Protein backbone atom coordinates (compact mmCIF):
# COMPACT_ATOMS: atom_id res chain seq x y z
CA UNK A 1 0.00 0.00 0.00
CA UNK A 2 2.95 2.26 -0.54
CA UNK A 3 4.59 3.63 -4.10
CA UNK A 4 8.67 3.99 -4.25
CA UNK A 5 11.43 1.89 -4.97
CA UNK A 6 11.13 -2.07 -4.78
CA UNK A 7 7.66 -0.80 -5.27
CA UNK A 8 5.37 -1.63 -7.95
CA UNK A 9 1.16 -0.84 -8.54
CA UNK A 10 -0.14 -3.92 -10.15
CA UNK A 11 -2.48 -2.26 -12.49
CA UNK A 12 -1.35 -1.09 -15.18
CA UNK A 13 -3.20 0.62 -18.24
CA UNK A 14 -4.30 0.13 -22.08
CA UNK A 15 -4.29 3.41 -24.10
CA UNK A 16 -6.69 2.06 -26.88
CA UNK A 17 -6.01 4.99 -29.11
CA UNK A 18 -7.85 4.59 -32.40
CA UNK A 19 -4.34 5.66 -34.20
CA UNK A 20 -2.71 2.57 -32.92
CA UNK A 21 -2.18 -0.45 -35.14
CA UNK A 22 -3.88 -3.93 -35.20
CA UNK A 23 -1.66 -5.32 -33.45
CA UNK A 24 -2.63 -2.94 -30.14
CA UNK A 25 -6.56 -2.73 -30.89
CA UNK A 26 -9.03 -3.63 -28.25
CA UNK A 27 -10.78 -6.57 -28.29
CA UNK A 28 -14.11 -7.76 -26.63
CA UNK A 29 -13.82 -11.39 -25.76
CA UNK A 30 -16.61 -13.60 -24.35
CA UNK A 31 -16.15 -17.40 -22.99
CA UNK A 32 -18.45 -19.97 -22.85
CA UNK A 33 -18.80 -23.45 -20.94
CA UNK A 34 -20.62 -26.69 -20.97
CA UNK A 35 -20.42 -29.68 -18.87
CA UNK A 36 -22.47 -33.01 -17.98
CA UNK A 37 -23.39 -34.12 -15.01
CA UNK A 38 -26.40 -36.17 -13.19
CA UNK A 39 -29.06 -34.49 -12.89
CA UNK A 40 -31.61 -34.02 -16.15
CA UNK A 41 -29.92 -31.13 -17.99
CA UNK A 42 -31.85 -27.90 -18.42
CA UNK A 43 -30.37 -25.65 -21.08
CA UNK A 44 -31.30 -27.53 -23.91
CA UNK A 45 -31.89 -25.45 -26.98
CA UNK A 46 -32.10 -28.17 -29.88
CA UNK A 47 -33.50 -28.77 -33.50
CA UNK A 48 -36.82 -27.51 -35.23
CA UNK B 1 -23.73 8.40 1.11
CA UNK B 2 -20.23 10.21 -0.11
CA UNK B 3 -20.15 13.37 -0.09
CA UNK B 4 -17.50 15.88 -1.03
CA UNK B 5 -16.46 19.50 0.33
CA UNK B 6 -13.70 21.89 -0.25
CA UNK B 7 -12.38 25.35 0.45
CA UNK B 8 -13.86 28.90 0.69
CA UNK B 9 -14.05 31.54 -1.18
CA UNK B 10 -10.74 33.17 -2.79
CA UNK B 11 -9.22 36.42 -4.71
CA UNK B 12 -6.48 36.80 -6.46
CA UNK B 13 -4.38 39.07 -8.62
CA UNK B 14 -3.42 38.65 -12.70
CA UNK B 15 -0.02 36.57 -12.74
CA UNK B 16 -0.64 34.54 -9.16
CA UNK B 17 -1.63 31.30 -8.31
CA UNK B 18 -4.36 29.26 -6.41
CA UNK B 19 -4.65 25.90 -4.51
CA UNK B 20 -8.17 24.93 -4.38
CA UNK B 21 -8.56 21.61 -2.70
CA UNK B 22 -11.54 19.11 -1.85
CA UNK B 23 -11.72 16.10 0.86
CA UNK B 24 -13.02 12.88 0.06
CA UNK B 25 -15.83 10.67 2.33
CA UNK B 26 -16.31 7.17 0.75
CA UNK B 27 -16.96 3.78 1.53
CA UNK B 28 -14.06 2.15 0.01
CA UNK B 29 -11.17 3.71 -2.19
CA UNK B 30 -11.35 1.34 -5.20
CA UNK B 31 -8.98 3.83 -7.67
CA UNK B 32 -11.49 6.67 -6.93
CA UNK B 33 -11.47 9.30 -9.23
CA UNK B 34 -11.52 13.06 -8.18
CA UNK B 35 -11.66 15.17 -11.68
CA UNK B 36 -12.12 18.13 -11.62
CA UNK B 37 -14.62 21.32 -13.96
CA UNK B 38 -14.78 24.49 -14.18
CA UNK B 39 -17.65 27.25 -14.76
CA UNK B 40 -17.49 30.97 -15.91
CA UNK B 41 -20.37 32.23 -15.01
CA UNK B 42 -23.61 32.25 -17.43
CA UNK B 43 -21.28 30.40 -19.69
CA UNK B 44 -20.55 26.41 -20.66
CA UNK B 45 -19.01 24.69 -18.24
CA UNK B 46 -15.33 23.61 -19.29
CA UNK B 47 -13.27 20.34 -17.96
CA UNK B 48 -10.22 20.16 -16.04
CA UNK B 49 -8.61 16.87 -16.06
CA UNK B 50 -8.98 14.08 -14.00
CA UNK B 51 -6.47 13.06 -11.10
CA UNK B 52 -6.07 8.78 -10.59
CA UNK B 53 -6.78 9.21 -6.77
CA UNK B 54 -6.06 4.99 -6.93
CA UNK B 55 -2.26 5.90 -7.62
CA UNK B 56 -0.80 9.06 -9.77
CA UNK B 57 -1.87 9.27 -13.04
CA UNK B 58 -2.71 12.97 -14.37
CA UNK B 59 -4.52 13.15 -17.90
CA UNK B 60 -5.15 16.56 -18.12
CA UNK B 61 -6.68 19.09 -20.71
CA UNK B 62 -5.20 20.92 -23.72
CA UNK B 63 -6.79 23.83 -23.70
CA UNK B 64 -5.21 23.97 -20.12
CA UNK B 65 -2.31 22.74 -20.58
CA UNK B 66 1.41 23.09 -19.22
CA UNK B 67 0.09 25.58 -16.57
CA UNK B 68 -2.70 24.00 -14.34
CA UNK B 69 -1.28 20.71 -12.01
CA UNK B 70 -3.09 18.45 -9.84
CA UNK B 71 -2.05 16.05 -7.00
CA UNK B 72 -4.07 14.17 -4.16
CA UNK B 73 -3.13 13.42 -0.34
CA UNK B 74 -3.53 9.95 0.68
CA UNK B 75 -4.12 10.14 4.12
CA UNK B 76 -6.62 13.13 4.26
CA UNK B 77 -8.29 11.47 1.28
CA UNK B 78 -8.42 15.22 -0.14
CA UNK B 79 -7.88 16.43 -4.05
CA UNK B 80 -5.32 19.19 -4.50
CA UNK B 81 -5.60 21.62 -7.85
CA UNK B 82 -3.49 24.44 -8.89
CA UNK B 83 -3.53 26.96 -11.33
CA UNK B 84 -0.88 29.64 -12.15
CA UNK B 85 -0.38 32.93 -14.97
CA UNK B 86 -4.31 34.04 -13.92
CA UNK B 87 -5.96 36.34 -15.84
CA UNK B 88 -9.13 38.10 -15.67
CA UNK B 89 -11.16 35.40 -17.62
CA UNK B 90 -10.79 32.68 -15.25
CA UNK B 91 -12.83 34.67 -13.14
CA UNK B 92 -15.13 31.38 -12.59
CA UNK B 93 -16.61 28.44 -9.95
CA UNK B 94 -14.25 25.29 -9.70
CA UNK B 95 -15.42 21.76 -8.92
CA UNK B 96 -14.44 18.75 -7.55
CA UNK B 97 -16.18 15.75 -9.31
CA UNK B 98 -15.78 12.21 -9.32
CA UNK B 99 -16.40 9.14 -7.69
CA UNK B 100 -17.18 5.98 -9.74
CA UNK B 101 -17.59 3.17 -6.90
CA UNK B 102 -18.37 0.35 -8.80
CA UNK B 103 -16.49 0.74 -11.66
CA UNK B 104 -12.64 2.17 -11.02
CA UNK B 105 -12.99 5.28 -13.97
CA UNK B 106 -15.75 6.59 -15.53
CA UNK B 107 -15.70 9.85 -17.54
CA UNK B 108 -18.86 11.14 -16.24
CA UNK B 109 -19.37 12.64 -12.65
CA UNK B 110 -21.87 11.32 -10.38
CA UNK B 111 -20.80 13.11 -7.18
CA UNK B 112 -20.20 16.57 -6.93
CA UNK B 113 -18.55 19.12 -4.68
CA UNK B 114 -20.60 21.82 -3.64
CA UNK B 115 -18.55 24.93 -5.55
CA UNK B 116 -15.92 26.91 -4.77
CA UNK B 117 -15.73 31.02 -5.89
CA UNK B 118 -12.60 32.48 -7.77
CA UNK B 119 -12.47 35.91 -8.42
CA UNK B 120 -9.43 37.35 -10.56
CA UNK B 121 -9.15 41.18 -10.02
CA UNK B 122 -7.06 43.79 -10.05
CA UNK B 123 -8.47 46.22 -7.65
CA UNK B 124 -8.52 45.57 -3.87
CA UNK B 125 -11.09 45.89 -1.19
CA UNK B 126 -13.73 48.63 -1.37
CA UNK B 127 -17.00 50.05 0.42
CA UNK B 128 -19.68 50.14 -1.62
CA UNK B 129 -21.44 53.80 -2.06
CA UNK B 130 -25.42 54.37 -1.40
CA UNK B 131 -27.57 56.37 -3.05
CA UNK B 132 -31.22 56.40 -2.77
CA UNK B 133 -34.02 55.89 -5.38
CA UNK B 134 -36.62 58.16 -4.62
CA UNK B 135 -39.86 57.94 -6.39
CA UNK B 136 -42.37 60.87 -8.03
CA UNK B 137 -46.14 61.15 -7.68
CA UNK B 138 -46.14 61.38 -11.43
CA UNK B 139 -46.24 57.62 -11.79
CA UNK B 140 -48.72 56.70 -9.18
CA UNK B 141 -49.64 53.29 -10.46
CA UNK B 142 -52.67 51.81 -9.21
CA UNK B 143 -51.93 54.14 -5.76
CA UNK B 144 -48.70 52.07 -5.43
CA UNK B 145 -45.30 53.42 -6.61
CA UNK B 146 -41.64 51.88 -6.55
CA UNK B 147 -38.49 52.79 -4.91
CA UNK B 148 -35.15 51.43 -4.10
CA UNK B 149 -31.49 51.80 -3.22
CA UNK B 150 -28.26 52.10 -5.20
CA UNK B 151 -24.93 50.43 -4.15
CA UNK B 152 -22.34 51.58 -6.66
CA UNK B 153 -18.43 50.77 -7.31
CA UNK B 154 -18.15 47.86 -4.46
CA UNK B 155 -15.85 45.26 -4.41
CA UNK B 156 -16.75 41.29 -4.16
CA UNK B 157 -20.21 39.36 -4.79
CA UNK B 158 -22.18 38.77 -1.08
CA UNK B 159 -23.42 42.73 -1.17
CA UNK B 160 -26.77 41.31 1.36
CA UNK B 161 -29.11 44.01 1.29
CA UNK B 162 -32.51 44.13 3.03
CA UNK B 163 -34.89 46.69 3.89
CA UNK B 164 -35.78 47.99 7.40
CA UNK B 165 -33.70 45.07 8.61
CA UNK B 166 -36.34 42.79 7.83
CA UNK B 167 -39.54 44.68 8.66
CA UNK B 168 -40.47 44.43 5.12
CA UNK B 169 -40.59 41.40 2.75
CA UNK B 170 -43.06 41.90 0.14
CA UNK B 171 -42.62 42.88 -3.88
CA UNK B 172 -39.06 43.27 -2.94
CA UNK B 173 -36.24 42.82 -5.65
CA UNK B 174 -32.68 42.41 -5.66
CA UNK B 175 -30.91 42.30 -8.99
CA UNK B 176 -27.75 40.61 -9.64
CA UNK B 177 -24.45 42.30 -9.70
CA UNK B 178 -22.96 43.66 -12.88
CA UNK B 179 -19.29 44.27 -13.77
CA UNK B 180 -18.07 47.26 -14.85
CA UNK B 181 -15.61 48.94 -17.17
CA UNK B 182 -13.32 50.30 -13.85
CA UNK B 183 -13.11 46.72 -12.73
CA UNK B 184 -16.07 47.54 -9.76
CA UNK B 185 -19.30 45.55 -9.19
CA UNK B 186 -22.69 47.47 -8.56
CA UNK B 187 -25.82 46.11 -7.77
CA UNK B 188 -29.39 47.95 -7.31
CA UNK B 189 -32.38 47.15 -5.41
CA UNK B 190 -35.93 48.19 -5.59
CA UNK B 191 -39.02 47.69 -4.28
CA UNK B 192 -42.66 48.78 -4.42
CA UNK B 193 -45.28 50.05 -1.99
CA UNK B 194 -49.16 51.57 -2.12
CA UNK B 195 -48.40 55.25 -2.30
CA UNK B 196 -51.11 55.88 -0.27
CA UNK B 197 -48.28 55.36 3.02
CA UNK B 198 -45.66 57.20 1.05
CA UNK B 199 -45.27 60.35 3.29
CA UNK B 200 -46.24 58.55 6.53
CA UNK B 201 -43.48 55.40 6.69
CA UNK B 202 -40.20 54.88 7.10
CA UNK B 203 -38.11 52.55 4.72
CA UNK B 204 -34.31 52.39 5.21
CA UNK B 205 -32.47 50.05 3.39
CA UNK B 206 -29.67 48.23 5.12
CA UNK B 207 -26.24 46.75 3.54
CA UNK B 208 -23.81 44.63 4.71
CA UNK B 209 -20.21 44.65 3.21
CA UNK B 210 -18.30 42.25 5.59
CA UNK B 211 -15.08 41.99 3.44
CA UNK B 212 -14.71 45.89 3.93
CA UNK B 213 -17.20 45.60 7.39
CA UNK B 214 -19.23 48.56 6.41
CA UNK B 215 -22.74 48.95 7.44
CA UNK B 216 -24.79 51.82 5.65
CA UNK B 217 -28.21 53.01 5.98
CA UNK B 218 -29.97 55.96 4.36
CA UNK B 219 -33.47 56.88 4.50
CA UNK B 220 -34.95 57.48 0.90
CA UNK B 221 -36.48 60.68 0.57
CA UNK B 222 -39.48 61.03 -2.14
CA UNK C 1 -12.44 18.61 -30.85
CA UNK C 2 -16.16 17.42 -30.79
CA UNK C 3 -18.63 20.15 -30.65
CA UNK C 4 -21.73 19.87 -28.64
CA UNK C 5 -25.03 21.98 -28.80
CA UNK C 6 -28.53 22.22 -27.61
CA UNK C 7 -31.19 22.50 -30.19
CA UNK C 8 -33.12 24.51 -27.11
CA UNK C 9 -31.96 27.54 -25.86
CA UNK C 10 -34.74 27.69 -23.78
CA UNK C 11 -38.29 25.20 -23.10
CA UNK C 12 -41.62 26.55 -22.05
CA UNK C 13 -43.99 24.42 -19.84
CA UNK C 14 -46.50 24.25 -17.02
CA UNK C 15 -46.22 21.90 -14.44
CA UNK C 16 -47.98 17.74 -15.13
CA UNK C 17 -46.79 17.89 -18.93
CA UNK C 18 -43.83 16.23 -20.85
CA UNK C 19 -41.06 17.90 -22.40
CA UNK C 20 -37.96 16.73 -24.67
CA UNK C 21 -34.41 18.24 -25.30
CA UNK C 22 -32.19 17.79 -28.73
CA UNK C 23 -28.48 17.13 -27.96
CA UNK C 24 -26.42 16.96 -31.58
CA UNK C 25 -22.96 16.68 -32.40
CA UNK C 26 -20.53 17.99 -34.97
CA UNK C 27 -19.32 14.36 -35.55
CA UNK C 28 -20.25 10.88 -34.53
CA UNK C 29 -20.88 9.23 -31.23
CA UNK C 30 -21.32 5.65 -29.56
CA UNK C 31 -24.10 6.64 -27.61
CA UNK C 32 -21.26 8.18 -25.29
CA UNK C 33 -23.47 10.82 -22.68
CA UNK C 34 -24.96 12.11 -20.17
CA UNK C 35 -27.61 14.67 -18.79
CA UNK C 36 -26.92 16.84 -15.82
CA UNK C 37 -29.50 19.26 -14.04
CA UNK C 38 -28.11 22.34 -12.44
CA UNK C 39 -30.19 24.36 -10.10
CA UNK C 40 -29.49 27.99 -9.89
CA UNK C 41 -26.57 28.66 -7.55
CA UNK C 42 -25.69 24.92 -6.77
CA UNK C 43 -24.23 21.79 -7.87
CA UNK C 44 -24.91 19.56 -11.21
CA UNK C 45 -26.71 16.29 -10.44
CA UNK C 46 -26.65 13.84 -12.94
CA UNK C 47 -29.46 12.33 -14.18
CA UNK C 48 -28.53 9.78 -17.70
CA UNK C 49 -25.59 8.28 -18.39
CA UNK C 50 -24.84 5.87 -21.49
CA UNK C 51 -27.19 7.71 -23.40
CA UNK C 52 -29.77 5.43 -21.97
CA UNK C 53 -29.31 4.54 -18.58
CA UNK C 54 -31.12 5.45 -15.65
CA UNK C 55 -29.40 6.67 -12.70
CA UNK C 56 -30.59 5.70 -8.81
CA UNK C 57 -32.11 7.79 -6.71
CA UNK C 58 -33.47 9.86 -9.16
CA UNK C 59 -37.65 9.95 -9.99
CA UNK C 60 -38.61 7.53 -12.21
CA UNK C 61 -39.91 9.98 -14.95
CA UNK C 62 -36.91 10.88 -16.49
CA UNK C 63 -35.71 8.84 -19.63
CA UNK C 64 -32.93 9.14 -22.09
CA UNK C 65 -32.72 7.37 -25.43
CA UNK C 66 -31.54 8.11 -29.19
CA UNK C 67 -28.04 7.16 -30.80
CA UNK C 68 -25.62 8.17 -33.37
CA UNK C 69 -25.39 11.92 -32.88
CA UNK C 70 -29.09 12.70 -32.13
CA UNK C 71 -29.88 12.71 -28.37
CA UNK C 72 -33.50 13.01 -26.94
CA UNK C 73 -34.31 13.38 -23.00
CA UNK C 74 -37.90 13.39 -21.64
CA UNK C 75 -40.14 13.49 -18.79
CA UNK C 76 -43.16 12.45 -18.96
CA UNK C 77 -44.73 14.30 -15.99
CA UNK C 78 -43.53 17.62 -14.95
CA UNK C 79 -42.82 18.14 -11.23
CA UNK C 80 -41.86 21.36 -9.23
CA UNK C 81 -37.82 19.74 -9.05
CA UNK C 82 -37.62 20.11 -12.71
CA UNK C 83 -37.49 23.64 -13.05
CA UNK C 84 -33.67 24.01 -14.25
CA UNK C 85 -31.24 23.70 -16.93
CA UNK C 86 -30.04 20.26 -18.37
CA UNK C 87 -26.68 19.86 -20.09
CA UNK C 88 -25.64 17.74 -21.81
CA UNK C 89 -21.81 15.79 -21.90
CA UNK C 90 -20.08 14.07 -24.67
CA UNK C 91 -17.35 11.55 -23.46
CA UNK C 92 -17.15 9.91 -27.44
CA UNK C 93 -13.30 11.26 -27.26
CA UNK C 94 -10.78 13.67 -25.58
CA UNK C 95 -11.35 16.85 -24.27
CA UNK C 96 -14.69 16.35 -23.32
CA UNK C 97 -17.05 19.23 -23.74
CA UNK C 98 -19.93 20.30 -22.48
CA UNK C 99 -23.61 21.69 -24.07
CA UNK C 100 -25.09 25.44 -24.14
CA UNK C 101 -27.80 25.17 -21.65
CA UNK C 102 -31.70 24.40 -21.72
CA UNK C 103 -33.65 25.68 -19.30
CA UNK C 104 -37.77 25.45 -17.73
CA UNK C 105 -39.73 28.11 -17.10
CA UNK C 106 -43.15 27.95 -15.60
CA UNK C 107 -46.17 29.32 -18.10
CA UNK C 108 -48.74 31.19 -17.28
CA UNK C 109 -50.69 34.04 -18.91
CA UNK C 110 -48.50 36.89 -20.07
CA UNK C 111 -48.37 39.60 -17.21
CA UNK C 112 -47.13 43.30 -18.92
CA UNK C 113 -44.46 45.30 -16.97
CA UNK C 114 -45.20 48.43 -15.13
CA UNK C 115 -42.20 51.11 -16.08
CA UNK C 116 -40.10 53.49 -13.63
CA UNK C 117 -37.89 55.91 -14.46
CA UNK C 118 -35.27 57.08 -11.16
CA UNK C 119 -33.56 60.85 -11.81
CA UNK C 120 -30.17 60.86 -10.41
CA UNK C 121 -29.41 61.90 -6.86
CA UNK C 122 -27.74 64.61 -6.06
CA UNK C 123 -25.24 63.10 -3.86
CA UNK C 124 -24.53 61.13 -6.67
CA UNK C 125 -24.29 64.84 -8.17
CA UNK C 126 -21.41 65.20 -6.09
CA UNK C 127 -19.43 62.33 -6.67
CA UNK C 128 -18.92 63.18 -10.32
CA UNK C 129 -20.32 60.52 -12.44
CA UNK C 130 -23.98 60.12 -13.53
CA UNK C 131 -26.63 57.33 -13.12
CA UNK C 132 -29.95 56.64 -14.34
CA UNK C 133 -32.11 54.18 -13.74
CA UNK C 134 -35.09 52.47 -15.69
CA UNK C 135 -37.15 49.83 -14.27
CA UNK C 136 -39.38 47.18 -15.25
CA UNK C 137 -41.63 44.71 -13.24
CA UNK C 138 -43.50 41.76 -13.22
CA UNK C 139 -43.32 41.28 -17.00
CA UNK C 140 -43.39 37.57 -18.50
CA UNK C 141 -41.47 36.96 -22.02
CA UNK C 142 -37.84 37.89 -20.57
CA UNK C 143 -37.01 38.61 -24.26
CA UNK C 144 -37.73 42.17 -23.94
CA UNK C 145 -35.90 45.30 -25.31
CA UNK C 146 -35.31 48.96 -23.57
CA UNK C 147 -33.55 51.35 -25.38
CA UNK C 148 -32.74 55.12 -24.04
CA UNK C 149 -33.40 58.21 -25.56
CA UNK C 150 -31.35 61.36 -24.64
CA UNK C 151 -32.11 64.51 -26.11
CA UNK C 152 -34.23 63.13 -29.13
CA UNK C 153 -31.56 60.47 -29.80
CA UNK C 154 -30.90 57.16 -29.09
CA UNK C 155 -28.03 55.94 -27.06
CA UNK C 156 -25.23 52.82 -26.96
CA UNK C 157 -22.75 51.20 -25.49
CA UNK C 158 -22.93 53.43 -22.20
CA UNK C 159 -25.90 51.17 -20.61
CA UNK C 160 -25.91 48.00 -18.94
CA UNK C 161 -29.01 45.76 -18.56
CA UNK C 162 -29.41 43.21 -15.58
CA UNK C 163 -32.07 40.69 -14.64
CA UNK C 164 -33.90 39.26 -11.98
CA UNK C 165 -34.02 35.45 -11.80
CA UNK C 166 -37.97 34.66 -12.11
CA UNK C 167 -39.33 34.18 -8.55
CA UNK C 168 -41.54 30.57 -7.45
CA UNK C 169 -43.96 32.66 -6.10
CA UNK C 170 -44.45 35.17 -8.42
CA UNK C 171 -43.49 33.32 -11.46
CA UNK C 172 -42.60 36.76 -13.19
CA UNK C 173 -39.64 38.83 -14.16
CA UNK C 174 -37.97 42.00 -13.60
CA UNK C 175 -35.58 44.48 -15.13
CA UNK C 176 -33.27 47.57 -14.47
CA UNK C 177 -32.01 49.68 -16.92
CA UNK C 178 -29.10 51.27 -16.20
CA UNK C 179 -27.64 54.60 -18.21
CA UNK C 180 -23.95 55.91 -16.36
CA UNK C 181 -22.28 58.81 -18.12
CA UNK C 182 -19.98 61.58 -16.67
CA UNK C 183 -21.01 64.78 -15.61
CA UNK C 184 -20.00 67.03 -18.32
CA UNK C 185 -22.23 65.16 -20.31
CA UNK C 186 -25.06 65.22 -17.80
CA UNK C 187 -26.06 69.25 -17.67
CA UNK C 188 -25.28 69.10 -21.69
CA UNK C 189 -28.50 66.76 -21.99
CA UNK C 190 -31.78 68.71 -21.08
CA UNK C 191 -34.57 65.65 -21.88
CA UNK C 192 -34.17 61.96 -20.42
CA UNK C 193 -36.07 58.70 -21.55
CA UNK C 194 -35.75 55.52 -21.84
CA UNK C 195 -38.24 53.17 -24.40
CA UNK C 196 -39.15 49.97 -23.67
CA UNK C 197 -40.78 47.55 -26.53
CA UNK C 198 -43.18 44.30 -25.01
CA UNK C 199 -44.71 41.76 -26.43
CA UNK C 200 -47.78 42.15 -23.86
CA UNK C 201 -48.04 45.59 -24.57
CA UNK C 202 -50.07 47.16 -27.14
CA UNK C 203 -47.68 49.40 -28.33
CA UNK C 204 -44.05 50.75 -27.38
CA UNK C 205 -44.15 52.80 -24.28
CA UNK C 206 -42.20 55.33 -23.57
CA UNK C 207 -40.88 57.43 -20.26
CA UNK C 208 -39.10 59.75 -19.56
CA UNK C 209 -38.48 63.27 -17.61
CA UNK C 210 -36.49 66.23 -17.54
CA UNK C 211 -33.85 68.01 -15.27
CA UNK C 212 -35.87 69.31 -11.94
Amino acid sequence: GVEGFNCYFPLQSYGFQPTNGVGYQPYRVVVLSFELLHAPATVCGPKK
Amino acid sequence: QVQLVQSGAEVKKPGASVKVSCKASGYTFTTYAMHWVRQAPGQRLEWMGWINAGNGNTKYSQKFQGRVTITRDTSASTAYMELSSLRSEDTAVYYCAGGGGRRLQFDYFDYWGQGTLVTVSSASTKGPSVFPLAPSSKSTSGGTAALGCLVKDYFPEPVTVSWNSGALTSGVHTFPAVLQSSGLYSLSSVVTVPSSSLGTQTYICNVNHKPSNTKVDKKVEP
Amino acid sequence: DIQMTQSPSTLSASVGDRVTITCRASQSISSWLAWYQQKPGKAPKLLIYDASSLESGVPSRFSGSGSGTEFTLTISSLQPDDFATYYCQQYNGYPWTFGQGTKVEIKRTVAAPSVFIFPPSDEQLKSGTASVVCLLNNFYPREAKVQWKVDNALQSGNSQESVTEQDSKDSTYSLSSTLTLSKADYEKHKVYACEVTHQGLSSPVTKSFNRG
